């Protein structure tokens, strides 16, 4: 948007005290990602920068009550959010407000943290023999280890060594821990560092082909960490086992238990081990003096299943800490909505755990873990009232807050609410604007809004 | 729930041999995999033999064509015969069913006692 | 594809027995999971049961859980299905299909499927 | 081209207030002798918009989060342009405006952008 | 499927309850009205597409 | 006949029904009984109920 | 392997905006830095079309 106009008079070198309407230019077909920005001037090289000035602002979201001329030209505009006169013009539909009293919005505070505050979590799920183990598995032959109902919190995993892979397949690790499954297998060995890559849905490899084959639509978890500080044996580690050799490919998770003799020719060999006649198992060589691509690594690995039978593995909770005195999210496992937790006094029944009331509202809920009967109740809320004597008179204007003690938003506090720009005397004259409970407030002299 | 295994040992004996062997009891052994593990304090992990069911056997790179086991059901008990003793060979051996891809039902036994030293 | 068929419907007495042994031409089930469905006359395909293939547990059903047992040799192929005391309502369209875990539970390629009836 | 000039010292901005300026036309409609409450993005009143002024070479990038109020006076037409973009790296693409002395020229491209860039 | 015959059904007495054979239905439904209860139900003229 | 269900021909049959103002001519086999007079009952003609 | 799809991000991204940014998440609180290990994952999968 753009507009040109000349100056009246040989000004402060400030904005102009007037009014002018912007009309749309160019329409690029852009929307590349911009933030920020730069203007270039004309340096008059005879090096000379003239004399330049701009004022740069920043556009804000807001409302405006745009007052259009009998020939479609903007005049006046009501920013409709700066000052109480401004919205009540702005909720009035006009620009000279009469005197009186006016509503113009209703105030209301917005909540501060999110609590949940869910229960306990009681059944961990075995977890202590699948990552502490000294010898998890072979890579020739892996096994297996069938979870029951618990809930699988993958948070305990930080205690394990440090820079180790993590990539979950299918699943998303964010919301990795809620899902309630049916079944989970655990399937840890131990292998090299640059056979790390080859443990993956499809993916082209010697081990990952001969020795343990993953499915293509595999939707679980891969975990391996370093292993060269206590699976390194100087004196000749062989204790594990990779097989190399094989007629064809495994199935997608198939167990090569069978470990007859390789025939790479043709002359029948039953047994012998000699020439043109191998073993199709070979022994890994850790040493820590090797690269990070021959260190040992404990691979493990999580299938997931899910089928339509009781969920028996499932996703642990938050349970935040819980906050009083403040209006606050609260989600106590069966509500979700705003309100201030405070201790109550009500005995509840060792069965009760909601709390409803005449109105058919809840005004008091029981903690899950650390039973305790609270008092919920909504936040601080009200109207707000506008006191103005006329645009022709003044632009002064009071804000009654109706039913608010102003505590927690001259300051004076009435029966109607709480009156905030006006002041009160101890003078009696006639009631001009009526406020309440007896309060009337008028524009008498220094002239300002009195209250009495 | 019973074990019957590790029934035997050797003393100083340089320049011999071990005889030590083995047995098993009646049970549903049927893809059992029989081998040795010493217990030298600061070495717990050490493999020796392999008993894979086809009968076929896997000897560790390091003592190649040094190590020879032989199977044997006359008295269902497993013998191995080596030689070349060498003198840091004190360790506790054991005869572990529950070998290496295992260690869920693993079990042990108590330990031949076979020490070496010149 | 695969060209599995079942075998084994038939007329029960009340509180028999029956092998609803079925078999398959050539699939991945290794990696699979196999269940029964059951079609009461005018109902839908309700669960029976599943046995899995990465492990080897039998998922029951409801109420009549406490009568029907599942088992496999995994030779080349095979799904059995054993009856005991088969009651009024046992009486449906048994199909012995299966399906693929690590994605939605819509069942994969299903079976001809037979009738067992009792009286 | 572009080139690295030196002898640019810091100094730090001045600031004014913006008097009820900054409205314009939100769609292409035309409405005459009405009040209309639009809920476009417009420019607060009394914003305390920033005053650079140029009399020293004095032109830092500053952010666009959702519009910019640029409003120029002077005689001897100094600002000739504007340049965009998000980093000016020449990683990202980028706008350009210049406004000649007769055409003006837009184009948004990957231009080999620096810090000091004039005319 | 071509030329689908549209047969007409008229003075009959339709008995909705022996349809239930082998040859697993598509879960059987009516989009429109009840499926079940059928028999209580009076019609004026029903088509049959096959 | 080696293809698997997911393409094979289902006999579907649609069935469509039509009711206008007009006297209907085929209902279930259902036994009418009885009618009674001067006593409250539950009628269940054809399209009354 | 040329078709990327992305797995998850820190909030539902607005419509009709793209998501070009290949940068590796921290799901804790130690800084990453391009490590991708434990609470940092790569945003960015890939598809297996067979
Ligand atoms: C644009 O880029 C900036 C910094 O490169 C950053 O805010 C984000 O990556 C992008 N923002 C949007 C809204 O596209
Ligand atoms: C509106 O148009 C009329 C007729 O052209 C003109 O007399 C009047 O001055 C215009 N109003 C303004 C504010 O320019
Ligand atoms: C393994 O053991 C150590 C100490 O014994 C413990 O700190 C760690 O949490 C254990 N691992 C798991 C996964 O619990
Ligand atoms: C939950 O755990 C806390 C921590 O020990 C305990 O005080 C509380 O009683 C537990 N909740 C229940 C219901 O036992
Ligand atoms: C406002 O708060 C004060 C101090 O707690 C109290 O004395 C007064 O009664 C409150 N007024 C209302 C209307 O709640
Ligand atoms: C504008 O903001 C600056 C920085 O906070 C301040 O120094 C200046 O007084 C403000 N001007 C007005 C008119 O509010």
């Amino acid at each position: 948007y753009s507009k040109h106009t000349p100056i009246i008079v040989r000004e402060p070198e400030d904005l102009p005290q007037g009014f002018s309407a912007l009309e749309p230019l160019v329409d690029l077909p852009i929307g590349i990602n911009i933030t920020r920005f730069q203007t270039l001037l004309a340096l008059h090289r005879s090096w000379t920068a003239g004399a330049a000035a701009y004022y740069v602002g920043y556009l804000q979201p807001r409302t405006f009550l745009l007052k259009y001329n009998e020939n479609g030209t903007i005049t006046d505009a009501v920013d409709c959010a700066l000052d109480p006169l401004s919205e009540t013009k702005c909720t009035l539909k006009s620009f000279t407000v009469e005197k009186g009293i006016y509503q113009t919005s209703n105030f209301r505070v917005q909540p501060t943290e999110s609590i949940v505050r869910f229960p306990n979590i009681t059944n961990l799920c075995p977890f202590d023999e699948v990552f502490n183990a000294t010898r998890f598995a072979s890579v020739y032959a892996w096994n297996r280890k069938r979870i029951s109902n618990c809930v699988a919190d993958y948070s305990v995993l930080y205690n394990l060594a440090p820079f180790f892979t993590f990539k979950c397949y299918g699943v998303s690790p964010t919301k990795l821990n809620d899902l309630c499954f049916t079944n989970v297998y655990a399937d840890s060995f131990v292998i090299r560092g640059d056979e790390v890559r080859q443990i993956a849905p499809g993916q082209t490899g010697n081990i990952a082909d001969y020795n343990y084959k993953l499915p293509d639509d595999f939707t679980g978890c891969v975990i391996a960490w370093n292993s060269n500080k206590l699976d390194s044996k100087v004196s000749g580690n062989y204790n594990y086992l990779y097989r190399l050799f094989r007629k064809s490919n495994l199935k997608p998770f198939e167990r090569d238990i069978s470990t007859e003799i390789y025939q790479a020719g043709n002359k029948p060999c039953n047994g012998v081990a000699g020439f043109n006649c191998y073993f199709p198992l070979r022994s890994y060589s850790f040493r820590p003096t090797y690269g990070v691509g021959h260190q040992p690594y404990r691979v493990v690995v999580l299938s997931f299943e899910l089928l339509h039978a009781p969920a028996t593995v499932c996703g642990p909770k938050k349970s935040t800490n819980l906050v009083k005195n403040k209006c606050v999210n609260f989600n106590f496992n069966g509500l979700k909505g705003t309100g201030v937790l405070t201790e109550s006094n009500k005995k509840f029944l060792p069965f009760q755990q909601f709390g409803r009331d005449i109105a058919d509202t809840t005004d008091a809920v029981r903690d899950p873990q650390t039973l305790e009967i609270l008092d919920i109740t909504p936040c601080s809320f009200g109207g707000v009232s506008v006191i103005t004597p006329g645009t022709n008179t003044s632009n002064q204007v009071a804000v009654l807050y109706q039913g608010v003690n102003c505590t927690e938003v001259n300051v004076f506090q009435t029966r109607a609410g709480c009156l905030i720009g006006a002041e009160y005397v101890n003078n009696s004259y006639e009631c001009d604007i009526p406020i309440g409970a007896g309060i009337c407030a008028s524009y008498q002299t220094s002239q300002s809004i009195i209250a009495y | 729930e019973v074990q019957l295994v590790e029934s035997g040992g050797g003393l100083v004996q340089p320049g011999g041999s071990l005889r030590l062997s083995c047995a098993a009891s009646d049970s549903s052994f049927y893809d059992y995999e029989m081998s040795w593990v010493r217990q030298v304090p600061g070495k717990t992990p050490e493999w020796i033999g392999s008993m894979y069911p086809s009968g076929r056997t896997y000897i560790n790179p390091s003592l190649k064509s040094l190590v020879t086991i032989s199977r044997d059901n006359s008295e269902n008990m497993l013998y191995l015969q080596m030689n070349s003793l060498r003198a840091e060979d004190t360790a506790m051996y054991y005869c572990v069913s529950n070998w290496a891809s295992g260690s869920t039902g693993d079990y042990w036994g108590q330990g031949t006692l076979v020490t070496v030293s010149s | 594809e695969v060209q599995l068929v079942e075998s084994g419907g038939g007329l029960v007495q009340p509180g028999g027995s029956l092998r609803l042994s079925c078999a398959a031409s050539d699939f991945y089930f290794d990696y699979y999971e196999m269940s029964w469905v059951r079609q009461a006359p005018g109902q839908g395909l309700e669960w029976v049961s599943t046995i899995s293939g990465l492990g080897g547990a039998t998922y029951y059903a409801d109420s009549v859980k406490g009568r029907f047992t599942i088992s496999r040799d995994n030779s080349k192929n095979t799904l059995y299905l054993q009856m005991n005391s088969l009651r009024a309502e046992d009486t449906a369209l048994y199909y012995c299909a299966t399906r693929s875990p690590f994605g939605d539970y819509a069942f994969s390629y299903w079976g001809q499927g037979t009738l067992v009836t009792v009286s | 081209q572009c080139v690295n000039l030196t002898t640019r010292t810091q100094l730090p901005p001045a600031y004014t207030n913006s008097f009820t300026r900054g409205v314009y036309y939100p769609d292409k409609v035309f409405r005459s002798s009405v009040l209309h409450s639009t809920q476009d993005l417009f420019l607060p009143f009394f914003s305390n918009v920033t005053w650079f002024h140029v009399i020293r070479f004095d032109n830092p990038v500053l952010p666009f989060n959702d519009g910019v109020y640029f409003a120029s006076i002077e005689k001897s037409n100094i600002i000739r342009g504007w340049i965009f973009g998000t980093t000016l790296d020449s990683k990202t693409q980028s706008l350009l405006i210049v406004n000649n002395a007769t055409n003006v020229v837009i184009k948004v491209c990957e231009f080999q952008f620096c810090n000091d860039p004039f005319l």
